[PDB]
RNA sequence: AUUCAUAAUAACUUUUCGAAUCGCAUGGCCUUGUGCUGGCGAUGGUUCAUUCAAAUUUCUGCCCUAUCAACUUUCGAUGGUAGGAUAGUGGCCUACCAUGGUUUCAACGGGUAACGGGGAAUAAGGGUUCGAUUCCGGAGAGGGAGCCUGAGAAACGGCUACCA
RNA sequence: UAUCUGGUUGAUCCUGCCAGUAGUCAUAUGCUUGUCUCAAAGAUUAAGCCAUGCAUGUCUAAGUAUAAGCAAUUUAUACAGUGAAACUGCGAAUGGCUCAUUAAAUCAGUUAUCGUUUAUUUGAUAGUUCCUUUACUACAUGGUAUAACUGUGGUAAUUCUAGA
């Protein structure tokens, strides 16, 4: 690109959850688009940790460009990074993955019909069966 | 017929409802305190059935195919440590830790036998809890015999003092 | 009716937490505590709001249950737990001490206290009384129950806490002249200079209330918190010194620095 | 559910319509300072009525009043800061009577036209909502900003737009695009 | 301000509570016995105080109508005594007693296209009209009644009955 | 932002009333419709009636697991990894919706409980109980049922249940 000059501000330690908070100021005359997943490196190497310690979100672009401000976490070391970054912000880093899961529609029927029945259902499923051929 | 079991010994050999409740056959309650009202047929047998219940108390001579040629074994021993006692007969130091009864099965070429667990197993552990909770309320009546006392000096002093300065006054 | 009520709608909070009248439609509704509901920090307000330590109110309750925070000495892993005036919140980790006290405004302010002295509090007597087998006690603005108190220890005064056992410290009696506190009414968060106060046989005693700067003004007895003798406090007492400033002289005073 | 949100009308209608002392000072007012809609002086003096208000309660009330002076100061500065009253009237006495086009002439339209550059106040009102002005180091497209004495000289094009570099044009880069195949 | 807190005596109880519960760490002492001591907690528990509450309650205030002027007390209407009941005060209910209580300063009755407020519209000033409805309080779960569980419901995505 | 104007006469002095005029978090409707932000929304008539699908369930290190469940043991021949089901403990009396009833009733401001209950928080707070209490006695911890589960069934049907 050309004088990404990205700026960190009101940048206040979070030890209690082992980060470092602050506001991430990007400056991109001629330029759009920021691509945060390209700001994880240039706020790495600034920190020095690594790239996978540090997360940003937030990031309106200011009246006509040319201008964006958003916020940026970094943390000491990716164990607790994992352990405290949520879990829909990782997948998009790509640290985790899509859990697979039925839409909550779905969920809800498998949950009202499970009331329906008292006790695993085995002696059932063959009472059924036994009751079906006769 | 129409499958609605018969409430034991009532009356009636009919068909009737009652108000079901807890600790009471024919209705499993969904909810603390609920009761409901259900058919319930009477305990007078008649033609209207369509399964009667039956069980042998004292077997005749001739041998029933399927009710006294099998035998099946209970499911489940014993848990509880007296259980096992009582199970055995033995004495009250059996020391049942090596005396619980193991169900063998195969997951896979590997065979374990995975006994229970016994409860109300006397336990260093529990025997360590017995002390803590014996010394606590000793330990708290300590405490509380001396704080009285120390209280009850300061007030002795506090009066002390006033006597004495009232003694000061009136000449 | 029909029961004790759980949530806490927003637009009927206190006005002192300043929460944004968007974003969200509940307020942290406090848990039964040691401190009233109006007159409530409570810790996810203080954690979020305040210190911006957390952003969102899942990373509020990540913190309580890693056991940092602890209030008077006690873990309190609640994320709604009511702190009230001058309760000790304390943080091992970042090596910070906080107490709760109001500032000029009524609100509450991050007051920052030293690790030496944040190891007590003032507690302002509510009732004394007789308690079984003939045990006096005293209890506190915050519930505290303290057996075997000072004789001399009377309704109004107020007790400094030793704030790792229950016993107690020192205590300072309810006379004119101590330096006192205004803890609720339309005065609150003034320190005022105790004068004199009116008995009023019946109810709602009332006294009066003289500024440093000779600023005098009336509030009701159970408003007024004693925290020491006139001049030298027994606390910390925060940026503004409870002094009233009024708004034509705050413009004037907030343009000498800008 | 969230707490309503806060909304109010910023100008008023006046009680006869046809009325011709007035109508054509209306058009007056539209013609040499370009505006689409009588609103625009509607909207001007709905908080002139506003301002007056205030200012009248401020007079009824006791001179050396805190509120008199406190509001008093607030309402004399703020209009002076956005320059529809001139310093040397600050005496809370001619803000009632300040003028109804004092508010008018210091928008971004008047401005762009008053600093060149625009040459006709109907250009200027094109050139602001085309989006070729930074009133700061911020683009604007609003033809009413009430310029604050402290940015009339930072009036100037925005850096990322033509006629001021950094770009030669949308439609004058395809009117060279025939030329340059033409020639081929 | 108390027959208050609290304490003392004689008793009473079909007898409440006063830990037969759980996880982790495993440490010291000797007459080395599965010996004796021993931490961090969790859950539970009588009473008191606190908090979240609830119930009852003081004073003042409400739209239109006299083509509503007297009302209430048969069998509660007003008060007293005593008792039952309630978590409690209290005609809340019962027995007896007295004949009271409200009313032209608008009772009682009737209407409301009436839930009440914070508020909304328009207003020189005084006002007029509206407020089912983002907050507070109240009521209801088709209409009534009754009740279990539970701290808390006369609960209705709890139950029972009648009516539709 | 303290303003009026037209309409009874041939022409007139004049509360008339009618009409015009402006606003509406006052609705409905007609015609028309490019953009950004913001946003009410089956209240009024019928608190009329409803198919269907959802809207209350919940566990840690720390109550109970022989799943005749899943993996690894090698820390263990009793158990202690994960864990369906069920017992247990809490919750379901919150929230949400509507305004039918209701006119000293609710409600508002303001009082009292020396006239009461209060699960949950928070601080305190049981050395006293082997009962003819010198053999009655396990106090290194005592008794029973039962769910889940196995097996045998009833009905067209229900979140129906019986017997062993
Ligand atoms: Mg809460
Ligand atoms: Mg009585
Ligand atoms: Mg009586
Ligand atoms: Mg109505
Ligand atoms: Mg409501
Ligand atoms: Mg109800
Ligand atoms: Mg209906
Ligand atoms: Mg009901
Ligand atoms: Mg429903
Ligand atoms: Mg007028
Ligand atoms: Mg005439
Ligand atoms: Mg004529
Ligand atoms: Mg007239
Ligand atoms: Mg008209
Ligand atoms: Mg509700
Ligand atoms: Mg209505
Ligand atoms: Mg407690």
């Amino acid at each position: 690109s050309d004088a990404v000059t990205i700026r960190t501000r009101k940048v206040i330690s979070n030890p209690l959850l082992a980060r470092k908070q602050f506001v991430v100021d990007v400056l991109h005359p001629n330029r759009a688009n920021v691509s945060k997943d390209e700001l994880r490196e240039k706020l790495a190497e600034v920190y020095k940790a690594e790239k996978d310690a540090v997360s940003v979100f937030g990031f309106r672009t200011q009246f006509g460009g040319g201008k964006s401000v958003g916020f940026g976490l970094v943390y000491n070391s990716v164990a607790e990074a994992k352990k405290f970054e949520p879990t829909y912000r990782l997948v998009r880093y790509g640290l985790a993955e899509k859990v697979e899961k039925a839409s909550r529609q779905q969920r809800k029927q498998k949950k009202n019909r499970d009331k329906k029945i008292f006790g695993t259902g085995k002696r059932l499923a063959k009472k059924v069966a036994r009751r079906n051929a006769d | 017929k129409q499958g609605f079991p018969m409430k034991q010994g009532v009356l009636l050999p009919t068909r009737i409802k009652l108000l079901l409740t807890k600790n009471v056959s024919c209705y499993r309650p969904r909810r603390d305190g609920e009761r409901k009202r259900k058919s319930v047929r009477g305990a007078i047998v008649g033609p209207d059935l369509a399964v009667l219940a039956l069980v042998i108390v004292k077997k005749g001579e001739q041998e029933l195919e399927g009710l006294t040629d099998t035998t099946v074994p209970k499911r489940l021993g014993p848990k509880r440590a007296n259980n096992i006692r009582k199970f055995f007969g033995l004495s009250k130091e059996d020391d049942v830790r090596d005396f619980v009864i193991r169900r063998e099965v195969t997951k896979g070429e590997k065979t374990y036998t995975k006994a229970p667990k016994i409860q109300r197993l006397v336990t260093p552990q529990r025997l360590q809890r017995k002390r803590h909770q014996r010394a606590l309320k000793v330990r708290n009546a300590q405490a509380q015999r001396e704080a009285a006392a120390e209280y009850a000096q300061l007030l002795a002093k506090r009066l002390s003092e006033r006597k004495a300065e009232k003694a000061e006054i009136r000449k | 009716a029909r029961g004790p009520k759980k949530h806490l709608k927003r637009l009927a909070a206190p006005h002192h937490w300043l929460l944004d009248k968007l974003s969200g439609c509940y307020a942290p509704r406090p848990s039964a505590g040691p401190h009233k509901l109006r007159e409530s920090l409570p810790l996810i307000v203080f954690l979020r709001n305040r210190l911006k330590y957390a952003l969102n109110g899942r990373e509020v309750k990540a913190i309580l249950m890693q056991r940092h925070v602890k209030v008077d000495g006690k873990v309190r892993t609640d994320t709604t737990y009511p702190a009230g005036f001058m309760d000790v919140i304390t943080l091992d980790a970042t090596n910070e001490n906080f107490r709760l006290v109001y500032d000029v405004k009524g609100r509450f302010a991050v007051h920052r206290i030293t690790d030496e002295e944040a190891s007590y509090k003032l507690g302002k007597v509510k009732k004394v009384q007789l308690g079984k087998k003939g045990v006096p006690y005293v209890v506190t603005h915050d519930g505290r129950t303290i057996r075997y108190p000072d004789p001399n220890i009377k309704v109004n005064d107020t007790v400094k806490i030793d704030l790792a056992s229950g016993k107690i410290t020192d205590f300072i009696k309810f006379d004119a002249g101590k330096l006192v506190y205004v803890t609720g009414g339309r005065n609150l968060g003034r320190i005022g200079t105790i004068v004199h106060k009116e008995r009023h046989d019946g109810g709602f005693d009332l006294v009066h209330i003289k500024d440093s700067l000779d600023n005098t003004f009336v509030t009701r007895l159970n408003n007024v918190f004693v925290i020491g003798e006139q001049g030298k406090p027994y606390i910390s007492l925060p940026k503004g010194k409870g002094i009233k400033l009024s708004i034509a002289e705050e413009r004037d005073r907030r343009r000498a620095q800008q | 559910p969230r707490a309503p949100r806060t909304y109010s009308k910023t100008y008023s209608t006046p009680k006869r319509p046809y009325e011709s002392s007035r109508l054509d000072a209306e058009l007056k007012l539209a013609g040499e300072f370009g505006l689409k809609n009588k609103k625009e002086i509607y909207r001007i003096s709905f908080q002139l009525s506003k301002i007056r208000r205030a200012a009248r309660d401020l007079l009824t009330r006791d001179e050396k009043d805190p509120k008199r002076l406190f509001e008093g100061n607030a309402l004399i500065r703020r209009l002076v800061r956005v320059g529809v009253l001139s310093e040397d009237k600050k005496k809370l006495d001619y803000v009632l009577a300040l003028k109804v086009e004092d508010f008018l002439e210091r928008r971004l339209q008047t401005q762009v036209y008053k600093l060149g550059l625009a040459k006709s106040v109907h250009h200027a009102r094109v050139l602001i909502t085309q989006r070729h002005i930074a009133v700061g180091k911020q683009i604007v497209n609003i033809p009413s900003f009430m310029v604050r004495l402290d940015s009339e000289k930072h009036i100037d094009f925005a850096p990322t737009s033509p006629f001021g570099g950094a770009r030669p044009g949308r439609v004058a880069r395809r009117n060279a695009a025939r030329k340059a195949e033409a020639s081929g």
